[PDB]
Order: C-alpha cells, then structure tokens, then sequence
C-alpha cells in the first residue's frame, strides 16, 4: 500500500514552517517565497493580486511537483519598496475586496428574495 | 415475407430455425463447396442488378 | 450491481431515480422524456443511467441468501 | 555468465513532465526496501546518527 | 489598496437547488479561484466510519461501506459549531466532533426488501437527518423517494451496523462534494479572442451570447480584459446554494486571512531580517 | 460397470440440460452459462479443436 | 462480472467491477453474446486533449474525484486452499495451533490471527505478516533415541501464509472434505482495487494505456455544466494508428447518450455514418463536429483550441501495478548453486543476462561488472594447492 | 542507480540516473528519454540495479550517466531529442504569429531554470508590449550556439525558392549568438538529426548545461501548450464538398482506365515490356496506373487540408505520423498487396466467392476504394485484414532473428580493444589496426563536413 | 468454545466444536463455511 | 483413470512415448471475462513446429473467408497459428454414407 | 564446527533464533547479531520451473518414486 493518506494533501506537518522567505542571489529586490501545503487555488490568486500592483517589476508563481504539495512565490519590485510589503498589501486588499464580495453578495440576497432559508 | 411473420410469431407460437431450413430458404455451404457458388453480398446489389 | 449513489464525471445523485424510471417505462415508451421528467439533463447524468445494468435483479434470486 | 541479481527492482513506467533527464522517481516502498552501505566518518556521523 | 475595483454582484435566479448568479468588474483569476473552493474547500457532514455488526446480503461489505459514505447529508445548521476531528481533544470520538447513525433491516417477508436512507437514523437529534423525507412537503417526493437503494434483500439476509459522519471538505474525498455541478462562463461573444474559431458561423450561441441577437458572429476589440463571469451553482441538496457560496468566501477569508498570520510570525518569530 | 466416463457440461447427458431457468437458479449455476467443458479434480478444462 | 453466481464460486483468482455499464454505441451481434448481461468497463467522458504532458505517449490522465465516487473500482478474490495429507507411513499432517514450543517451524510471521483450530474465520483482515492456515507435518514420531526431546521435537511447520495480497479480508471459509476423504478447506480473501497510476486501461479500439496521473475535479479542464473528463486521452494515440473508429465513436456516442437511446455501430451499412451524426448532434445544439470550448482548471482561463469531449466505453484490464512491482535487498539462495532465487513469487531477484554484461563491457565500466556478476549475487572464497589446480 | 531494461540492443539502453522518491509505485521517468529505451508506457516495465559501492558509483557517474549518452557513437547525432506533444508545442509556439502578454511571459519564464534574471525587453512596445514566441524560445538557448538552415521542413519550394529574393519566406530557421532570429522549429531542427539545435548545444556548451536545455525547453514548451491546447476530433478528418468531388472523380477516371488496360489486354495485341512475360506487362501496368491514382489523390487532400488541421499540425512538426496516413484518412486507402503483389486467387481463379472468376479489376483483386473516414466495404475489409497479417507475423520473426543475429556479432569482436600504443588488438594480441579507424578519432566526436576543394 | 460452522441449505449452526468429521446433523450435506468472528473491524467510508 | 488423466494433464494418450505433438490440447478453461469464456470455448488450434518457422502457414488464406476470425489471434509468439472460429460458422458431426 | 544445533550468539547462550525468510537472515531477538547462511528447505528453492513449458517439467532432476510404500529404490 505505497499511496498516502489522502489528509496530508493539505494537513501541515509539526516539523515544517508555512511560509519560507529566501533572498535571491542574482538581482537585487527581488525575492523568493516558498507556501507550504497549498496549491494554484492561493497561488494563482496572490500572482494576480501582484500583477494588479503597479509597483511591481515582476511577479509569478510555479507548482515545482503536482506530487509534491507546495509552491513558490517570486516577485521583484522597484529600487525603492520592499517586496514584503507588496505582498502583505496583496493579501490585505485581497481580503477587502472579498469582504466587499460577500457583503455585497449577502445584501444582494437580502432582496425580495423569498427562498433565502 | 410469410417466413418473418412466422419468426415474429415464434415467440409464442411453435416454430424453429430447423423450420426455417425445412423451407429450404436457407443452405449450409462447406469451404469446399464455397469454391464454385456465386455468392451476392446483399439483396440490394442482386435486385438493383 | 445497482445504480450508484451520485454520477461519477460530476456529482448529482442519481440512485434515487431508478425505481422512477421503471414505472416511466413501463407507462411510457419515451426514454427521451423519461429521462427528462427525473430532471437528468446534462448527458454524463444522462449515461448513468440510460447506461446501467441492474444485475441485482437476477442476483437476488438464489435461495442461499444464507451463505 | 546470466547471474541473478540481489539490490535490483522492477515496475512499471509512467511519463513525468518534472523530472530532469537523468532523474527517476522511485516509489517510496521500492526505496525503503533497498538500501546502500554507507561507511562512518568523522563528519557524517551525526547525520547518520540521526537515520 | 487605490486600484482595488468593486466587482459587483447580480442574482438572476434562485430556487431550491440552483443558484445562478453573475459577477462583474474583477479578476479571472478571482473568479477561478473562488470556482474551485466551491468545490474543494467549503466543509460538510458525510459518513466516515462504518462499523459491520452483521451483513448476510448479497452485496460485499465494503461495497455496503462505499455506497454509504458517499450519501448525502443536511448540515447547514450544524456543519458551522461541529469541530474537525483531528483537533478534537477526544479520544476515538464524541458528541462534540461527530454525530452516529444506525441501521437495522432483515427481510423477514416473503416480498423483496430495500434498504433505504429513511431505514437509517441519527442517535444525534433530528437536527442532521438524511436528507430524502423529514420536514417534507416536498414536490420532489416521487414514487418510493428512498434517495438511494443502499441494497436490496431476499427472504432470509440481514443488515446491522453503525456509522459516524464527520466534518470535512471536498479536497479530501469526493462525498464531501457540495455541488450538484458548477457552470462557469465569461465574455460569451468571444469579443476578447481567448479562442480561435475556426469558420466561427459553425458554433451556436448561449443564453448569454445573445446582445447582437444579429448573426455578424464576434465583433473584436484587443483594448478589452475579461469582465462580468456567469456563474451557475447547483446544489447536490446537502447544503443549501447560497450558504454554499458564503462558506465559501469565508473559508477563502480564513485561509488567506492564516497566510497573513504566518507571514506575521514570520516578521515576530525569526525577524524579517533575511531579504 | 466398466468405468467412469467424463461427461461435459449441459451436454444432453448432465441432468443440467433438463432444468429450466427458474430450476437452474435453484441449483446455484448461472443461467447464462454456455457448457461445453469438462469438470476435472475442481479444475474446469476445455479441449481446443 | 463473468458470471452471475460467483458468489457461491471458490475461483482461485477473481476480478469484478463494482459498477458495471453497457456500452452506449453498440454493435447489434452484442445482443446475441449477452454482453450487455454482462459488460466489461464504463462509459467514460473523454477529451481528447494534449494538457499537461502527463498524457504523452500512451498513457492517460484520469479524474480522481470520479474514482472517489466509485470509478471502475473492482474487488479481488484469492482463494487459498489447503488439504491435510495423511501421507503415508508414519507422518501425519493436521490442522491446528502452531505454537513454538511444540513444532519445527518459527517463521517470523504472526500466529496470533488464527483461530484455535488452524484456520482463520471470515472478516478478519489479513495481510502479509499473517498466517491464513495452520497446518503442521508430524513426522519423526520419535526416531532419535534418548531425550533429543526438549521442545518442538514431534513436528514440523509448513503452514501456508501471504505472499502475494499483501493486504485484504477473508471473504468466506469452506471446510469439507475432497474426493480422497481427506479433510480439505478453501479460504477465500477480498480485496478492493482502486484505480491508480500504472492500472492499465483500454478503450474498445486497441488503443491500451497506463493511467500517468489523476487530477481532481477542481484541476480538470471544464466547460458548461462543467462536464470534467473522467480521462484525457493523448491527441498522438490517433494520427500514426489512424484508429478513426474511435473518434467517431465519441461522436455516434454523444447523439446516443442525449437522444436517450442506445446507438448503432454494426460495421456495414448505408447509414452514412459520419455525415448523418454530424447533421443529428447539431440539431440537437453542439459543435456538429464535437468540439466543445474547454477552460483550464488552473487559471479558469478558456483554452485557445476547442478540443473534442464526450463518452466512450472503456476498459480496466487485469494488469494492476501492485501485483507487479519488485525488488529485493538480499534474499532466499537456491542451494543448487547458491545465487539468488528465480520464482519473483517468493522474492526474486531480477536477470542480468549476456546482452546486459556487453553493454557493461560496451561502457567499459568493467569494476560494476564484476559486482553485479559476483559480489552482488554470489562470491565465494577457496583455497587451491599451488602445486596443482584442484580443490582437493 | 542503473536504469536498463529488455532487450538491451546497444549501449545506450543501460544508463545512470539519480533516484528522486514520489507516492505510488511506478517508476516515473523524463518523457525525453522515451526514445533511447524504446519504452512505451503502454504497460512496459523497466529494471533498476543499484551500485553498493563509492568505487562503481564514481564509474556510473562519469561513464554510463544519462546526460553523457546523447550523442550515440554509433552514428555520431543525438540519441535523445524534443518528442511528442512538446515537439508538436514548439512548432506551434514558434510561429511569427504568436503573441504574448506581461502576465504570460512572467510564467513562463517563472518555469525556466537557468534564467538570466534580467526580463527581456518585447518585441512590441505599444499600444501594449507583447513578447513574440521567438523571443521567448531565443531564451532557452544555451550560451550562443549557432547554425543555419537544420530544418528541411515541407514549407517553401524546394531547389528554387531560396534562390527568390529570399523574401525571408520565414521558412528556414537561422539562430545567431544564441538568439532565435527566424524560422520554425520542428523535429528536423530539434530532432535527432545530424546538425540538430540540440547536437550542436551538446558540442558547445557542455553536456551538463545541454541537459538543463531539455529541461528548459519542455517545462517552457509544454507550460504554454497547456493554455493554447491542442487536439483531434472528426473535424480534423473532413475535407469539403469539391475536394471529396475531386476524389471520387479522379478514382472514376482511374477505374475505366483500367478496364480499358484489360480490354487491350483481352484484344491480345498489348505489346510486352522488355524483360517480362505478358501479364507481367499488364501487372506492372495496373499497378503502376492504380499508385499513381493514389498519388494524386494523396496530393489532392494534402492541398485541400485547411491551416487549422490539428492532423496536419502533428504531420509537420514530425511528431508523430504522415503523409501517407492523411492520403488514407481523408482520400483513398488505395491497392492492398501481400509478398508484393496484387491478392492472390485462393479459390480457383478467385479471392473470394463474391466475385467472377478471372477479373483483373481494381477492387475485385485488392483495391481499396475508401477512406478509413467513410469505412472500408467487407470484401475491402477482409483484404484489408489480410494486408493487416504480413506485418504482424513479419514482426514476430525478425525479433527472433535479429536477437541471434546481435549475439554471435558481439561474441566475435568483445576482446578487440585499443591499447594504450593505440593499435587496436584482440585477445592473444594480435594487431587489428594500426590505428583505430584509420585516423584514431572518436565517432562521437565527427561531423558531416565539405570538401572545398572537390569544387 | 464452540467454533460455529454454519452449514449449506439448512442455514443452522453445525455445532461442531472439536475433532470429529464434519457433517451437519438433520441436513445430507457435508460442506461447511465458518461464521462470521464476532470481533469487532472497522471500514472508513472513503 | 485412463480419461480422467489424459483430459488432465493436457497430454494425450501413452504417456510413456506418445507426446511429442499432441500435447496441450486441454486446457483450463480461462474465466477472466464472459467473453474469454465464449471466445475460449469456440477457439481452434492448428499443430506446427515450434521456435523458429517461417511460412504460409500464418497469414490469412481467402478461404477462411465466413469461416475464422479475420483478426482475432495472439498477440505473441504463436500469431496466426491458434485461430477463432468466425461467429456464425459451424461444424459436421458426420455420419455413415450408407 | 559441531556444536551448531542453531547455537553460536557470541555474547550469550542462545534462548531463540527466528527466521526472517523476506531478509534471508537469522535473527537473535534480544540483541542483535545475524548468523546467517540461510536456506528456507532448498525444497522450496529448486523450484524455478515456471514460465516455461510446466506441464512437461524438463526441470524435474528428482523423481518421487514414493518411498513409503517400499524401501529400497
Ligand atoms: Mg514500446
Ligand atoms: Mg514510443
Ligand atoms: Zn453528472
Ligand atoms: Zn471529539
Ligand atoms: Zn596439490
Ligand atoms: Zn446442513
Ligand atoms: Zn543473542
């Protein structure tokens, strides 16, 4: 029986951190982040919340395995702002504008509408 | 045609493919014999003839 | 072996709408619109069921459901 | 001259887009059953303590 | 942030199952993104555990085993307070981490007998049935409505045994699906391109594609981006469409809202200092 | 008695043959079942022409 | 399912599908084999689509959530059997509890699963660290005079235990008696075998293939309803094998499975066949041709190349990987001439034949030529006179 | 450890690898590497042997591993290249038409190893910037290798259309100091070919940095092809209304040709070919009337095959397939033969009772008038199937064959060797050469190369 | 302890616990089929 | 015990001598499928050498034409020697000419 | 060596000495040794006629003869 248990597709491990930032060694403000256990469905979002941004010189993510469960985040920014940054907005604008989604979604429910419960 | 209406009958009614030969409508034919018939693929190609 | 619970290429359950096929089909002889009074509409649902053999039926019919 | 051989395994093969040319995933049963004799140094030796 | 647009939301239809909706002024990779946590992370009740007290039908017992998980569960009310068993303090299980079922059926009668999800009942309070026949007055209720033959049993074969649903999500296992199936479609004139068709008056056109009702098939324009999705959510019955949608966005809240949090620790915990 | 001859399967001397389908299920054999070979120490064996 | 009452059938080995389905486009000689009594393999939904590459050459990437929901999921049936051989003159072989105080045997396996009589009882999982059947060969009786007693002294072991299914549950246990008269049983074990890359597949056009991966409903590529493939077949599989009839099938399949009524495909006729469907599917509301506007699961983005969907019976075959991997560290040796042993049914190790020594000779890498061809299978120490060559 | 597998046929069949550990229990291996093991993974099993020292490991590593096995000394040209879908993908890719946007590029050149760091400025700066498919591919390639022409592809007009104005036609490939110019890649400039992209990266940058440009092309290559897609349905099968016209026209033409071959030949007043009997003329005469009645048919659908044809897309980059299977597929199957010659008379005088004894017809003794398209008719079926034996019995003799024959070939020649005087010599010492090859170069290390002086 | 032993057709126990020959009283067969264990397993429903 | 053996082993008559051709000519029935059952049940063998031979003896002769399978026939070694019956086809039990 | 009945654990009088079959090695419980030239009743062993033509057994270098009936083959 040499298949995994099917949880440790997105359970973490006790001995593995979520997030990993490693600086790169080639071109400066740049950086490499590494997301544990999570796949496009975040990847893919956080790569176009980066793109949005008009700071940034360059922004792309990469599943290295569909085997292996973790992906990588790189981003280059500007001569100026820190790509931490860039990324703590990019997931705080992102949580706006779905707190924004839901509560128009919800009010949006709350019309008329007479199967709601 | 009166033959299919018997082996539509068939099903309740007695009747057999050993019928159907005794009709003498249908014939085995051995590889042997097979060499001298002139056999037609279909009754549309033996009609449209 | 019986219809399973929920088709395979999407998820609609789908168990439930055999034994309503059967009275459909034995009051009507339109599998068209059998199959769309059971609400199957798109085709993957469709061949679930239009596809099935219950061989349950002849299955059950040993005596020695005992062993 | 057609000797069997001990340390060998077989299975089937099945494409991976990931790998470079000269890797080969090995199913992770396959790896724990077989095995190499590594010799202890001085420098190794907590790292093999470890395993 | 500045550039942060409003989307907009749109409801054209709703019923029992369906929910049909369209979203407007966002990203693609948005609307993608909360496609797939529709169908992967929003958490539900399914069977998990099943125990085989006696088993003499005619169908093998993990047979028994795998119909059963996979049949549907109301869990709206309760899929929100139910912790997930892992970080449940408790041993094996509890109350307060799962909820048990039960089924008892032998044919004793000389007719036939089927196995059905009415025959099977929750020891938990009828807060979480079975789906199929409770508070009806449904007009789905068709002939038997038994929602699923688990079997079906000849004069003499018996069936006990016990189960426990538990709380989990779609990544997981497929019978905690929440959907019925998930339409999604965007830009329906193919103004933006994103395919080729080749001879374009050969194709039909959708119930969205009709704004030109004209049959000039396609105007271009290369200054577009992909606007206004349409969606379709259809329920599989074992939660309710809307609640399926704002699970969602709330779980996609809680995940990101985590990822936050761990990139905080790494700023508290190790000080950003590396990069 | 001179000695034991193998019968096949449903041929016209295995009492098979004689039984109905309703019968033949009482018995525990399939009804689709098409015979023709021999029954051997457990082992069913067919001869290839 | 190969017959009706398998059930009853203590079969040495079995395979059976879980759900069974006749094939959507049938040929009408089928109603005369009964095939659709008794069908072998499902109507898959198909795209015939290049993505990403876990496709390529011959083999296939399958839906995973569809085999959660129970896609081609089969059950596997072994039955062991075992007799007690009075054997003779003075032994005796008999069913019951090996202990190792009282027999020659010891192997390193559990005893504990058996019941007190020998045999295992039906339900209780089994695995190949177990023993299914304790029989023991009593044999010297006591023909070594004068307290060579001890323990274990009256018999030997040689009860039979797993090698093969590693894993299962006993199905059912028979105990009778055969046509010697002597006691005789058969223990039956089920396993499940779920789909998994390396089962082998086939559709009905000779095109057989390994399944490369299995993506999940999210991942697959969808459209409308969202109709995901159950498998995407390789473009390349068509085009050198010209294995057209497969691709008209999906077509003759789609009109079939919509109109609701199981299609024609008996090979000669004036149906016009292709030009016929085409005109039929579009009446219905569909590419004429097929081809649907497909959108990746990745990034929701629409594919730029419309790519042919929808159903064709496929089969799952008897080749299943975990029966056939291998390997084997150090093993049994065959005192015959003391190399590895051959039967891969009792841990072999694999050949390495004349034609694999020359490509070593042709690397020139003569140093692991000689541990594969000695230390690695067999090396050996002697002494020789120096005088003369024998081993005397 | 050793990855091998059987038959091994040549040395390039048992070569090192790295093991890198995954869930479920296959060995998993580079899709590039197909070629050299002859695998399929259609259910072929391969066989591992690891080393149990530091001594055999060093000797794998630097003799039998993987990326030191590309170019076969045998015929000096790559082993391993470019195939399938991701050779089908480049060609695609590289065509002058293909565009892309910012948030693209970004990917692909995410999916890159060795990538420079810097992002190349687009081809196209406004209204909006865009990379074209070559720029992109012009990163893939390793260092500044350079060569002209390695395509030979269908397109332009072979022997005179270069020498046209050389209306850069975009055909031919040209790279320069590592960059892509012009041109489309396929299998003549990405295959095993001669003076392919990837022999000449081998001899330039160094087999270890040529293994990171297969890597690099396919993780890229394939990335994209996953957006852009590909596929074949019957719609990559039919051709129009004239076309079909054209076909059945061409093949009536052709038919009453021959009845008028056979009623000069009834006449008794045809007139022998040199060196032949009668119905030898008349046979090489129906026979040569009935090929060339494929041929142009052939050429007729291979004309009337739009752009978009997925099948002819396959066809050209030399992935998979040709033209003869879109002759078949979309015109005429054409005459069947076995031993080479037409279906012979089994019954007397006859092949099968459908017919009329003695008739020398196209179909009545072997043509088939149908494409697998429109289906075969059953006398051209079982015809059909008979064509269908001569290749299957064919291959279960020459693999017994050639197994021997390989055998006592390498059973000769083992313990020839070159010395270290490099005198090739065998086992008792005996001079072989003087010098090995006559030149004492290796043949991995030769090219193809042309004599000035021959002018 | 008895050892069950349920028998062909009669579906009752064939109540033999110990070495004599099988063959279930009342009923002419002489196959047999051990029961069920009462120990308790466990399936996941995934 | 003399048929009970034969009809066995696969082997065919003496034993001790006769053997040399005649041998394989029972076999377990396969159950795999319903299929291979049926298709087992109506396959034919012709005897030939072994390991080696090249001839006619293995393509598809015109008169086999409604009589065996056009395409049906091991994949392996022994390709167009073991053949199938077509579907219609039958056989002569034969009788006194009397 | 004589003194061999399945004993030779250097460091103590042996009590027990089970037999790993799948590793082909003799196992000392409560140390840890291995003492092992193993053979698993070379009956087993011998036994590499398979694949091949079976029902002939070109393999078979040992007749039964069934000894147990008589004495002297
Ligand atoms: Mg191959
Ligand atoms: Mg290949
Ligand atoms: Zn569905
Ligand atoms: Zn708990
Ligand atoms: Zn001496
Ligand atoms: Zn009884
Ligand atoms: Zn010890």
């Amino acid at each position: 029986m040499n298949a995994p248990p099917a949880f440790e597709s997105f359970l973490l491990f006790e001995g593995e951190k979520k997030i990993t930032i490693n600086k790169d060694t080639k071109v400066p403000n740049a950086c490499l982040f590494t997301i544990n256990k999570e796949d496009h469905t975040l990847g893919n979002i956080i790569k176009s919340q980066l793109l949005k941004d008009p700071q940034v010189l360059f922004a792309g993510y990469k599943v290295p395995h569909p085997l292996e469960h973790k992906i990588i985040i790189r981003v280059q920014t500007t001569p100026d702002y820190s790509p931490q940054e860039a990324f703590t907005n990019a997931i705080t604008d992102l949580i706006s504008e779905l707190s924004l989604l839901e509560e128009r979604f919800r009010v949006a429910i709350k019309d008329k509408q007479e199967g709601i419960e | 045609k009166r033959h299919i209406d018997q082996l539509k009958e068939r099903e309740y009614n007695n009747y057999s493919w050993q019928d159907l030969v005794a009709s003498g409508v249908v014939e085995y034919i051995d590889t042997l014999e097979e060499e001298t018939v002139m056999l037609a693929m279909t009754p549309d190609d033996l009609q449209e003839k | 072996m019986i219809i399973p619970v929920r088709c395979f290429t999407c998820g609609k359950i789908v168990g439930n709408k055999w034994e309503a096929y059967l009275g459909l089909l034995q009051a009507e002889y339109t599998e068209g619109d059998a199959l769309d009074a059971l609400g199957l509409k798109r085709y993957c649902c469709r061949r679930m069921l239009l596809a099935h053999v219950d061989l349950i039926e002849k299955l059950l019919n040993y005596a020695p459901l005992e062993k | 001259m057609g000797k069997r051989v001990d340390f060998s395994a077989r299975t089937v093969i099945t494409p991976d887009p990931n790998l470079s040319i000269d890797q080969v995933g090995v199913p992770r049963s396959i790896a724990a059953n077989m095995t190499f004799a590594e010799i202890v140094t001085p420098f190794n030796i907590d790292r093999l303590q470890e395993l | 942030m500045p550039y942060a647009n409003q989307p907009t939301v749109r409801i054209t239809e709703l019923t029992d199952e369906n929910v049909k909706f369209i979203i407007e002024n966002t990203d693609l990779a948005v609307a993608n993104s909360i496609r797939r946590v529709f169908i992967a992370e929003v958490p539900i009740i399914a069977i998990d555990w099943v125990q085989i007290d006696a088993n003499s039908s005619v169908l093998h017992d993990e047979f028994i085993a795998h119909r059963l998980g996979l049949i549907p569960l109301i869990s709206d009310d309760i899929v929100d307070k139910l912790q997930y068993s892992r970080d449940c303090t408790c041993e094996e299980f509890c109350p307060e981490c799962s909820v048990e079922f039960t089924l008892d059926v032998r044919c004793n009668e000389d007719q036939t007998r089927h196995v059905t999800s009415r025959d099977l009942i929750s020891n938990s309070p009828r807060v979480i049935p079975v789906t199929s026949r409770n508070r009806d007055n449904d007009p789905n209720d068709y002939v038997e409505q038994d929602d699923i033959l688990i079997v079906k049993l000849r004069k003499g074969q018996e069936l006990r045994l016990r189960a426990y649903a538990k709380k989990g999500f779609g990544k997981e296992h497929a019978k905690w699906n929440p959907t019925a199936g998930v339409a999604f479609e965007y830009d329906p004139d193919n103004a933006l391109r994103h395919t080729v068709y080749p001879k374009p008056e050969e194709w039909p056109k959708s119930e969205y594609s009709e704004l030109d009702e004209d049959e000039s098939q396609a105007p271009y324009d290369p200054n577009g981006k992909p606007e206004r999705f349409y969606y379709n959510v259809e329920s599989c019955g074992s939660l309710r469409p809307e609640t399926i949608v704002l699970s969602a966005l709330s779980g996609l809240k809680k995940k990101l809202s985590d990822l936050q949090t761990q990139l905080s620790h790494e700023i508290q915990s190790d000080v950003l200092t590396i990069n | 008695f001179i000695g034991k001859i193998p019968i096949m399967l449903r041929s016209t001397y295995c009492l098979l043959n004689g039984l109905t389908d309703r019968d033949l299920c009482e018995l525990n054999e399939c009804p689709l079942d098409p015979g023709g070979y021999f029954i051997i120490n457990g082992s069913e064996k067919v001869l290839i022409a | 399912v190969y017959i009706t009452n398998f059930h009853v059938r203590m079969d040495t080995l079995a395979h059976v599908l879980y759900y069974p389905q006749k094939p959507l486009v049938t040929t009408r000689s089928m109603e005369y084999l009964r095939f659709r009594e008794l069908p072998a393999g499902i109507n898959s939904i198909v795209a015939i689509a290049s993505y990403t590459g876990y496709n390529q050459e011959d083999s296939v990437i399958m839906n995973r959530s569809a085999v959660d929901r129970g896609f081609f999921r089969s059950v596997f049936y072994r039955s062991y059997k075992e007799q007690e051989s009075k054997k003779g003159f003075d032994q005796e072989e008999v069913f019951e509890k090996p202990t190792r105080e009282t027999c020659q045997g010891m192997r390193h396996a559990i005893y504990d699963k058996l019941d007190d009589d020998g045999l295992i009882a039906p339900g209780v999982r089994v695995s190949g660290d177990d023993v299914i059947i304790g029989k023991t060969v009593t044999l010297p009786e006591n023909e070594d005079e004068l307290e060579s007693t001890n323990r274990r002294y009256t018999k030997r072991d040689c009860s039979t235990f797993l090698r093969t299914s590693e894993t299962g549950i006993v199905d059912q246990v028979m105990v009778t008696l055969n046509q010697e008269g002597y006691k005789f049983c058969k223990i039956r074990v089920r396993s499940v075998r779920i789909p998994q890359i390396g089962d082998k597949f086939a559709s009905r056009h000779g095109q057989k293939g390994t399944c490369g991966i299995q993506y999940r409903q999210e991942d697959m590529p969808f459209t409308c309803e969202g109709i995901t493939p159950d498998i995407i077949i390789n473009p390349h599989a068509i085009p050198s094998r010209m294995t057209i009839g497969h691709l008209i099938e999906c077509l003759q399949g789609k009109v079939s499975a919509n109109k609701g009524e199981i299609g024609d495909a008996t090979p000669f006729n004036d149906a016009v066949n292709v030009q016929k469907i085409s005109n039929l599917l579009s009446d219905y509301g569909y590419h004429l041709r097929g081809n649907e506007v497909l959108y990746n699961g990745f990034t929701g983005r629409k594919i730029t190349s419309q790519i042919f969907i929808g159903p064709t019976y496929y089969q799952r075959l008897k080749h299943m990987v975990d029966d056939k991997i291998h390997s084997r560290a150090r093993g049994p040796i065959q005192i015959l001439n003391r190399q590895p042993m051959e039967g891969r049914s009792r841990d072999g190790g694999l050949r390495f034949g004349e034609m694999e020594r020359d490509c070593q000779i042709a690397h020139g890498a003569a140093q692991f030529l000689r541990e594969r061809l000695f230390e690695a299978s067999d090396p050996y120490q002697v002494h020789v006179c120096n005088l003369c060559g024998i081993m005397a | 450890v050793i990855f091998n597998r059987q038959p091994t046929l040549h040395k390039m069949s048992m070569m090192g690898h790295r093991v890198r550990i995954l869930p479920w229990s296959t060995f998993r291996l580079n899709l590039s590497v197909t070629t050299p093991y002859n695998a399929d993974f259609d259910g072929d099993e391969m066989n591992l042997h690891l080393p149990q020292s530091l001594e055999t490991r060093a000797e794998i590593q630097e003799l039998a591993m993987v990326p030191r096995m590309i170019v076969t000394p045998q015929s000096n040209r790559p082993v391993m290249g470019i195939v399938q879908d991701t050779l089908t993908a480049v060609r695609k890719f590289t065509k002058r038409d293909v565009f892309l946007e910012r948030g693209e590029v970004m990917n692909l050149l995410m999916f890159l190893s060795t990538w420079d760091g810097k992002v190349p400025q687009p081809a196209i700066l406004k209204p909006r910037p865009l990379w074209t498919g070559k720029q992109i591919f012009s990163l893939i390639i390793p260092g500044h290798i350079n060569c002209i022409r390695t395509h030979s592809t269908h397109p332009d007009d072979e022997d005179s259309g270069p020498y046209k104005h050389i209306s850069p036609g975009d055909t031919k490939v040209v790279v320069e100091n590592g960059e892509l110019i012009m041109g489309i890649l396929c299998k003549k400039s990405l295959g095993t070919s001669a003076g392919s992209l990837v022999h000449i990266s081998y001899l330039e940058m160094g087999h270890d940095i040529t293994r990171l440009f297969y890597s690099n092309i396919q993780t890229v290559i394939n990335n994209w092809l996953l957006i852009e897609g590909h596929t074949i349905g019957i719609g990559d099968s039919i051709a129009d209304s004239k076309t079909y016209q054209d076909i059945q026209n061409t093949i009536k033409k052709a038919k009453q040709d021959v009845i008028e071959v056979i009623e000069k030949a009834h006449n008794n007043e045809l007139e022998p070919t040199p060196g032949n009997t009668l119905r030898q003329t008349f046979e090489n005469q129906v026979n040569r009337i009935l090929n060339d009645a494929r041929d142009k048919t052939g050429s007729s659908a291979q004309k009337s095959l739009s752009e978009y044809n997925n099948f002819k897309s396959m066809v050209v980059s030399g992935a998979k397939g040709s033209k003869i299977n879109i002759s078949q597929v979309i015109a005429v199957v054409g005459q069947q033969n076995v031993e080479g010659k037409r279906i012979p008379f089994g019954f007397k005088h006859r092949t099968l009772p459908h017919f009329i004894k003695d008739d020398y017809g196209p179909e009545s003794r072997g043509f088939v008038e149908n494409s697998y398209l429109a289906g075969l008719t059953p006398t051209e079926f079982f015809f059909h199937a008979m064509g269908g034996r001569e290749g299957l019995i064919d291959t279960a003799v020459k693999t017994a064959e050639t197994g021997y024959i390989q055998r006592r070939l390498i059973k000769s020649m083992e313990s020839v060797m070159v010395k270290y005087d490099a005198t090739v010599r065998n086992s008792i010492n005996q001079v072989v050469q003087l010098r090995y090859g006559e030149d004492g170069l290796a043949g991995e290390s030769v090219e193809f190369q042309n004599l000035a002086t021959l002018k | 302890q008895p050892m069950i032993y349920i028998c062909g057709e009669c579906h009752t126990e064939n109540e033999i616990k110990s070495r004599d020959p099988i063959r279930c009283r009342e009923c002419g067969y002489r196959i047999m089929y051990k029961k069920r264990t009462k120990r308790l397993v466990v399936f996941d429903a995934r | 015990d003399g048929l009970k053996y034969s009809l066995a082993t696969g082997n065919w008559g003496d034993q001790k001598k006769a053997h040399q051709a005649r041998a394989g000519v029972s076999q377990v029935l396969n159950r795999l499928t319903f299929a291979s059952t049926l298709s087992h049940l109506r396959r034919l063998n012709s005897p030939i050498g072994r390991d080696g031979k090249l001839a006619k003896p293995r393509q598809l002769h015109n008169t086999l034409w409604g009589m065996v399978c056009p395409a049906e026939t091991p994949e392996g070694h022994a390709v167009g020697l073991v053949k199938n019956l077509a579907l219609m086809a039958y056989i002569s039990v034969g009788s006194q000419p009397s | 060596l004589d003194a061999l009945p399945r004993v030779t654990c250097p460091n103590h009088p042996d009590a027990i000495l089970v037999e790993d079959y799948r590793a082909g090695d003799m196992i000392c419980p409560e140390c840890g040794l291995v003492v092992g030239d193993r053979v698993i009743d070379v009956g087993s062993e011998w036994r590499t006629f398979s694949n091949d033509k079976a029902t002939k057994d070109p393999s078979r270098v040992g007749d039964s003869q069934n000894p147990l009936l008589s004495d002297g083959d």
